[PDB]
RNA sequence: CGGCCGCCGAGACCCCGGCGCACGGACCGAUUGGUCCGUGAUCGGGUAGGCGGGCGUGCCGGUGGCGUAGAAGCCGGGCC
RNA sequence: CAAACUCCGAACCCACCGCCGCCGUAGAUGGGGGGAGUAGGGUGGCGGUGUAAGCCGUCCACCGAGAGGGGAACAACCCAG
RNA sequence: ACCGAUAGCGAACUAGUACCGUGAGGGAAAGCUGAAAAGCACCCCGGGAGGGGGGUGAAAAGAGCCUGAAACCGGGCGGCGAUAGGAGGGUGCGGCCCGAAAGGAAUGAGCCUCCCCGAAGGAAACCGCGGCGACGCGGGAGUACGAGGGGAGGGGACCGGGGUUGCACCGUCCGUCUUGAAACACGGGGCAGGGAGUUCGCGGCCGUGGCGAGGUUAAGGGGGUUAAGCCCCGUAGCCGCAGGGAAACCGACAUGCCCGCAGCCGGGCUUAUGCCCGGUGAGGGGCGGGGUGCGAAAGCGCCCGGAGUCACGGCCGCGAG
RNA sequence: CUAAGCCGCCCGGUGGAUGGCUCGGCUCGGGGCGCCGACGAAGGGCGUGGCAAGCUGCGAUAAGCCCCG
């Protein structure tokens, strides 16, 4: 149903909104760490966003996923596919599917899979 | 929802294979005998002589791939295709 | 550990169209065959040609989940279906004059699986 | 068929793989004693666990002959027999010789038991044989030859 | 001190929406599984520890590919 | 008057049976196998001991291994998991 | 299916060299221009080193030479900045600033106006009454409103996101032993690379696969191949098929009986699922019988109505660092 | 148009990580080859190049001399 996908599409935009990024303990504190921003669960015995005192970062908790129905979609609502070539570009479902061309693809190839994609009314994510 | 991304004829076997998609968002994977069905009457087929080879579905999509097969007669059908596929399609 | 089930996709299909014709046909026999070949490997029935003809009448429908072994003397003419058979144990059938067959194959003789008598 | 990966491998950052505390998985002490030792001679670490687990680990029992003097008897049984003489017929240990079939049983047993049950009718050569398989050969029609 | 009246106050309790988990069911996968439905007042903190799934790195056997119309690497950003 | 007395004697606890309630064929009670960690506990009520602090047991409620809302801040107290 | 310059031998290089110790002896660091030197002619300045022009090259890659990360230092830009207190952060928003692409968007953004439905929850004006009083009760009324779910009209370029800072509330760092860590208990100037459950032998168990009363090869041999890959053979050996006993030695149910789950069969109720009753019941449990050891015997212990063996992967125990 | 100071981006310096490369290591079933010396060995010292210090090679015939291929 269109107005159901359009309704989890909005609920997974504010869900997403609001959702922190999810950082290791003290990461402002060191340059080892504020250059390379991940999450690192805490596992000390004094630590305390292990303990999860109010004041401090949160934690990833599996309540925190999409909707099932737009998990992992394309903001625009489309499904990312990513091609190579012409042959891949052309597998593509041009109403609910959308290709994204390869970082590694050249000018000379990116022109003919434009061209393609074009000609058969796939929308294209990154057009040059 | 059915779309056939792909029918290619094989004359040296004498047979038409069909790869295709099936789209069924919230709802389980389609039987078997549903979608001989709805391919057989879209297609103009000759229900006793076609098969489906296998439908799969891939984890949290909704899209399953399918894959069947439709013989000029069932002389080609029981000299190509085996029992045991024979048997679950019960076309024999 | 986790059971990961028979690896096999033969016999992963067979249990599949044994659940599926146990819910078309409405028994339960299919389905316990089902489960009983789906308990673990190290645990999987074995049946002997001495008890077939211990337990078994002339002219019955014998299933085993699992191998049926060939020690032993067999007398009665039962038609016993099995996933593996040994080669002594089918050549001792043929002998006594029963049909060493699939289970795949007993269901198509009886669907309904009357009178079939679960083995291990 | 089914391959896994090792435990070290989920217990990549786990600080501890799975010992408790870090003072524990040191060395001997941590064992009470290296191999065998404290089974309960001297050392008694171990001794509750000797008790339950492995009895007669300490002590003597009797004596064993020498192997130079002793002699295997091979035994064979009536069921064994009964169930393989066609077996026997294709490596030529038995055969009809006129209207009674014969088994001569000395190539590959010196004596015969009694478990099981014998229908058809033999005579078997042997030089060792069980009252209750002459008891059974007897009621079954066969001969018992004592060879 | 003996009583009363009204308010304010949590992640507790109630309601809508979403996720996972346990169990059962239908349908579908050529190696552990996948989609969907049903129940959960009687599922959702967690150290030692047990179990399941997943992310990342070097090389080998295959399979499908990208690149001087610019690979790997590096710097700042967008999306999942 | 009595911890090393009892002519008496509770509350209470324990064993067994029937029933109510709850759990259990979506498999309990029970049985077999694999892997552990744990052998310094603390606060609180009760008992022996000590001038007291404390020491030694017992009860399993809370911290240990527990967020959030309060006692001004508090490990243990109240609401609450 | 080894490593790829802190790795691999200590040594990829003028390496057992430089260097340390009287002496036995100990022992490093150190690879890379470019296709071609085409390795910058000439001019201005400087005592020189060099600096600025101008040339070579696809590209300075300029010899202090492939890429040039982080820490650190200097300058430019944005934000704050001399009456303000907490481990340098958390929630929300405001001020200033950036905002091409990869996010949404002229097929319409923030924004403005109007209409419908609506969970849990939920007023008041006013009227009547009770109470010494704070106030309460019936109607208004489950009404106004209410998370969220839909629709229409107007306008025409932002919204999401990012840097800094301000305000309100909250928040005494990280790892570690410990009953107890912010601790006046220990390890904690910064950054980059390196760094800790490995291998064999024996044994217990599990996941799967082959054969099956049998299972399996070891050393080795032949064929073929660029090759050690591939094919066939190889029964010696090991485990199992019979256990009991120190030993001499003796030597057992291919089912006699009962109970009974799943499955099957008959019947009743139930729309169906399903439930109940009665038979048969593999596996399962219990008797009976049997072999052997001790016994004068009775009687007890162990065993007996056929499932084992090999392989791959994993967990664990013991010995080796 | 605030002095020092603080955070972020850009440019430059310092430094030498990452990536790519490899005439070097390591390990191997198989195959080959395995002793030199009083006719003075191995190991060393010292010399030897037009410009030559190190390594390598040579020995007052000294990065070399003669002969068949």
């Amino acid at each position: 149903d269109e107005k159901e996908f359009k309704r989890l599409l909005r609920v997974r935009a504010r869900l997403k909104r609001k959702k922190p990024r999810f950082l290791r303990q003290e990461w402002w504190r060191y340059p080892k760490f504020k250059n390379d921003p991940k999450w690192r669960r805490p596992k000390g015995i004094d630590s305390k966003m292990r303990l999860k005192l109010k004041g401090k970062p949160r934690s990833p908790s599996i309540g925190w996923s999409s909707p099932k129905l737009v998990r992992g979609l394309h903001p625009s609502g489309y499904e990312e596919v990513l091609v190579h070539n012409v042959k891949e570009l052309e597998a593509l479902d041009p109403k609910r599917q959308a290709a994204r061309i390869a970082h590694t693809v050249g000018k000379k190839k990116r022109i003919e899979i434009i061209k393609r994609a074009e000609e058969l009314g796939i929308k294209v994510l990154n057009p040059r | 929802e059915i779309r056939i991304k792909e029918i290619k004829e094989n004359k040296l076997i004498g047979r038409k294979e069909i790869y295709f998609e099936i789209y069924h968002p919230g709802e389980p994977t389609p039987s078997r005998k549903d979608v001989k069905g709805k391919l057989v009457a879209m297609l103009d087929l000759n229900p006793e002589t076609t098969v489906i080879q296998y439908i799969r579905s891939y984890f949290g999509s909704y899209i399953s791939k399918g894959y069947a097969k439709a013989y000029d007669s069932k002389e080609r059908m029981l000299y190509i295709e085996p029992e045991y596929i024979l048997i679950r399609d019960g076309l024999i | 550990m986790k059971r990961t089930g028979p690896t096999d996709p033969n016999l992963r299909r067979l249990i599949r169209y044994l659940r599926k014709k146990s819910n078309e046909y409405g028994v339960k026999i299919w389905k316990d065959v089902a489960w009983r070949l789906e308990r673990p490997r190290r645990q999987r029935a074995e049946v002997n040609v001495s008890k077939i003809n211990r337990y078994a009448n002339d002219g019955e429908m014998i299933v085993v989940p699992g191998s049926v072994l060939g020690a032993g003397k067999l007398e009665k003419k039962v038609i016993v279906a099995a996933w593996k058979f040994s080669e002594t144990a089918r050549r001792k059938i043929i002998e006594a004059g029963g049909e060493a067959i699939t289970i795949e194959e007993l269901i198509e003789r009886n669907p309904t699986g009357s009178g079939v008598r679960i083995m291990e | 068929m089914i391959r896994r990966r090792k435990k070290v491998r989920k217990l990549r950052g786990s600080h501890t793989h799975g010992w408790g505390c870090k003072k524990k998985h040191r060395g001997g002490g941590s064992k009470g004693g290296r191999g065998m030792a404290g089974t309960g001679k001297r050392n008694k670490s171990k001794w509750t666990w000797t008790i339950k687990y492995a009895p007669d680990h300490l002590g003597k029992r009797g004596f064993s002959r020498p192997p130079e003097v002793q002699r295997e008897v091979r035994v064979v049984n009536l069921k064994f027999i009964d169930e393989h003489l066609d077996e026997l017929m294709q490596m030529g240990i038995a055969y009809e010789e006129g209207g009674k079939i014969i088994v001569d049983v000395t190539q590959f047993a010196d004596k015969v038991l009694g478990t099981g049950k014998l229908t058809r009718p033999l005579v078997i050569k042997a030089r060792a044989f069980s009252p209750k398989a002459e008891e059974k050969i007897k009621a079954a029609g066969g001969e018992a030859v004592l060879v």
